[PDB]
């Protein structure tokens, strides 16, 4: 019949489109732009309200406002604006017109999902509706039902153990660094080898050189001489005013942070040390498959060699006799979006969703043994 | 268990064996004379229903992925595994069998042994 529309509001990226498309449609900025003090000619800002790319571009005459933190929902008001641009502007449909999957972080509070509901009910009017825990959408677009899933994108990095579908929430670890930390650490490291990175212009030249250079070094010690030494792990970087500029050691040294917090005066884990910490805090018969089922997702996991890295520092933790895999997936950016839509069109789904007759007469608070 | 689909409903009924195959986003009953024949292109589930001396029934739920089977397919069969196990109220050991990694158990199913077969449904994308 009707597609569903499948919606992942990540804090950095909301990726939006029609469950049964084997991608997003639409990936942009989870940010809302709203003018300073408005105007009514062609660039002198005439809307009230720009959101992703469009608010982005007009940064000039707009303060741009980020409603999610951390996968939570902070500023409802601005959250429905993305939800509308994305409804009508971004896919360009009647959302009244079709059942919505959104996903949600780990640990989103019961009174947050409870609103979200409320506000596709009643304000978009859905006729039917589901949320969806994201490392569980990207476990299944890996093709299991049981794993560990490490999920780091722009806000959180959180490590979700899932044994035959069911995601273990007394297992369930975060680690309080994700993308943007990195984003501003390597802006950082970058302006002691004598730069200046500063403005939000710059700061997305330092995110392009992250997702672009940055590595994950397999020995940090092997690596870190190997660039004091040769000039072979140098990478040259054109820059929008042409020039050009060499990347060291910086590339590798900025992912490292993942694995040891301590580099940005945070003391947390890493990501090697809390995937065992979570897999310890499981019941022994699950731990074997754990450990042959890392399977990672988000942007922030898509650093070349970190699987390779993961691989090595958790076999170290795991007995001897454990068989370690780490499996992550090309298309880990949209793997949470990609498992929605596979989710979204199973024609045994369909009686799946909430249904806008039982919202009016059960009200949002059925939305957590609904999607449970 | 809210899951209103003809195969659910046949599913785990009596002992024996049972295989459905991912097509485009369905769960499609293979022809029992099929049985064995599996494409490497498609992803498939089977259920192994036994009988117990307590009159219970046991269930083995294996998820076959073919080799070339696109994710939409593999994705699926994940799911309805999850699915299948909890209408029958998770009285079911879930397997993954992935082509060329086959538990000795999946295997055992099979007397002739299985046979794979180039080619498949196309994606469901
Ligand atoms: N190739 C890449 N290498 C490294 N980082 C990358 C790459 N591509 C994207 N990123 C980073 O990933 C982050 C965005 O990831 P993602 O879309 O998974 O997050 P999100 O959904 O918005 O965040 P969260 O789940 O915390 O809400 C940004 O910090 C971005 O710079
Ligand atoms: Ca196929
Ligand atoms: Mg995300």
């Amino acid at each position: 019949e009707v597609a569903a529309l499948v919606i992942d509001n990540g804090s950095g990226m909301c990726k939006a489109g029609f469950a049964g498309d084997d991608a997003p449609r639409a990936v942009f900025p989870s940010i809302v732009g709203r003018p300073r003090h408005q105007g009514i000619m062609v660039g002198m800002g005439q809307k009230d309200s720009y959101v992703g790319d469009e608010a982005q571009s007009k940064r000039g005459i707009l303060t741009l406002r980020y409603p999610i933190e951390h996968g939570i929902v902070t500023n409802w008001d601005d959250m429905e604006k993305i939800w509308h641009h994305t409804f009508y502007n971004e896919l360009r449909v009647a959302p009244e017109e079709h059942p919505v999957l959104l996903t949600e972080a780990p640990m989103n509070p019961k009174s947050n999902r409870e609103k979200m509901t409320q506000i596709m009910f009643e304000t978009f009017n859905v006729p039917a509706f589901y949320v969806s825990i994201q490392a569980v959408l990207s476990l299944y677009s890996s093709g299991r039902t049981t794993g560990i899933v490490l999920d780091s994108g722009d806000g959180n990095t959180h490590v979700v153990p899932i044994y035959a579908g069911f995601s273990l929430p007394h297992a369930i670890l975060r680690i309080d660094l994700a993308g943007r930390d990195l984003t501003d650490y390597l802006m950082k490291i970058l302006s002691e080898r004598g730069y200046s990175f500063s403005t939000t212009a710059e700061r997305e030249i330092v995110r392009d050189i992250k997702e672009k250079l940055c590595y994950v070094a397999l020995d940090f010690e092997q690596e870190m001489q190997t660039a004091a030494q040769s000039s072979s792990i140098e990478k040259s970087y054109e820059l929008p005013d042409g020039q050009v500029i060499t990347i060291g050691n910086e590339r590798f040294r900025a992912p490292e942070a993942l694995f040891h917090p301590s580099v940005l005066g945070l003391e947390s884990a890493g990501i090697d040390q809390t995937t065992y910490n979570s897999i310890m805090k499981c019941d022994v018969d699950v731990r074997k498959e754990l450990y042959g089922n890392i399977v990672m997702s988000g942007g922030t996991t898509m650093f070349p060699g970190i699987a390779e890295r993961m691989q090595k520092e958790i076999t170290a933790l795991a007995p001897s006799s454990m068989k370690v895999k780490i499996i992550a997936p090309p298309e880990r950016k949209y793997s949470v979006w990609i498992g929605g839509s596979i989710l979204a069109s199973l024609t045994t789904f369909q009686q799946m969703w909430i249904s806008k007759q039982e919202y009016d007469e059960s009200g949002p608070s059925i939305v957590h043994h609904k999607c449970f | 268990m809210v899951v209103e689909h003809p195969e659910f409903l046949k599913a785990g009924k009596e002992p024996g064996l049972q295989i459905w195959r991912v097509e485009k986003f369905d769960l499609v009953p293979v022809p029992t004379n099929l049985y064995g024949d599996f494409f490497t292109g498609d992803a498939y589930v089977i259920l192994k229903t036994v009988q117990l001396r307590n009159g219970n029934l046991q269930y083995d739920l294996h998820y076959w992925l073919g080799n070339e089977c696109s994710q939409d397919e593999s994705g699926a069969a994940a799911i309805f595994t999850v699915q299948l196990d909890d209408y029958l109220n998770g009285r079911a050991v879930q397997h993954r069998e992935v082509q060329g990694f086959e538990s000795a158990t999946f295997l055992g199913y099979f007397k002739s042994g299985l046979k794979y077969k180039k080619g498949g449904v196309a994606s469901g994308f």
